């Protein structure tokens, strides 16, 4: 997260860290046994870390649980990142750290949201934080979004952030939450650089997938 | 903390395809991915990936790093 602020411990209880030896992506806990992340975060042998604040210091709220399976969306396109959504089942249920509710309707442009993660904090150069970082940012008009990334935005994506640059998600934030008024509306997905002018963040549109999520959980 | 060589300042100004080979030789745990400068990219964090951004002449435009 660049241009953000220190969330503070347990202020984002649904935030998850995906760890394969190192933190590589984020995720959102949607119930005691299931995490929502990005399809491009898929790998085998994911360990899910809940209740994290400082990912480099055990502080007391951590629950590290193996992923028993990771279901990538059937129509995920690894090249264009369309349908960039993945479900991870925990090997054992987490102790409820709390889940975030799914959306019942899509949010509109201009809506203020909370984006968070342990991603790089620099637009230029590199700095990876120990503690969880947060950013408040508005959803942008589908018009702005498409103009920023011509030929690349699908109906399953939205832009959020600041066209003037300086505040954005970044490498290490993928899979993580975009929450707007208590609902998970987005998944950190892609962008050109981080916090560059006219290059806002692009996010998976979670409201398009509520049905797939339910059905997938029920059959797995 | 990733493993092996992490950054290639010497490769700025070099041909992309040539830099990619050098990178992969000097750190056997990464794959080099040549992309046009300004290409959008996923926002995951990896210890096995090195983007190599090139201008329209295929010249390395910034320091490749593991990320
Ligand atoms: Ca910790």
């Amino acid at each position: 997260i660049v241009g953000g602020y220190t969330c503070g411990a347990n202020t984002v209880p649904y935030q998850v860290s995906l760890n394969s030896g190192y933190h590589f992506c984020g995720g959102s806990l949607i119930n005691s046994q299931w995490v929502v992340s990005a399809a491009h975060c898929y790998k085998s042998g994911i360990q899910v870390r809940l209740g994290e604040d400082n990912i480099n210091v055990v502080e007391g709220n951590e629950q590290f649980i193996s992923a028993s399976k990771s279901i990538v969306h059937p129509s995920y396109n690894s090249n264009t990142l369309n349908n960039d959504i993945m479900l991870i089942k925990l090997k054992s249920a987490a102790s409820l750290v709390a889940s975030i509710s799914l959306p019942t309707s899509c949010a509109s442009a201009g809506t203020q949201c909370l984006i968070s993660g342990w991603g790089n904090t620099k637009s230029s150069g590199t700095s990876y934080p120990d503690v969880l970082k947060c950013l408040k940012a508005p959803i942008l008009s589908d018009s702005s979004c498409k103009s920023a990334y011509p030929g690349q935005i699908t109906s399953n994506m939205f832009c959020a952030g600041y066209l003037e640059g300086g505040k954005d998600s970044c490498q290490g934030d993928s899979g993580g939450p975009v929450v707007c008024s208590g609902k998970l509306q987005g998944i950190v997905s892609w962008g050109s650089g981080c916090a560059q002018k006219n290059k806002p963040g692009v996010y998976t549109k979670v409201c398009n997938y509520v049905s797939w999520i339910k059905q997938t959980i029920a059959s797995n | 903390q990733c493993s092996g060589k992490q950054e290639w300042p010497e490769l700025v100004g070099e041909r992309g395809s040539k830099a990619a080979k050098i990178i992969e030789n000097e750190n056997e745990d990464v794959r080099a991915i040549v992309l046009p400068e300004g290409s959008a990219v996923p926002r995951d964090l990896r210890c096995d990936r090195v983007w190599v951004f090139v201008d329209e002449r295929g010249v390395v435009v910034d320091t490749p790093v593991v990320m």
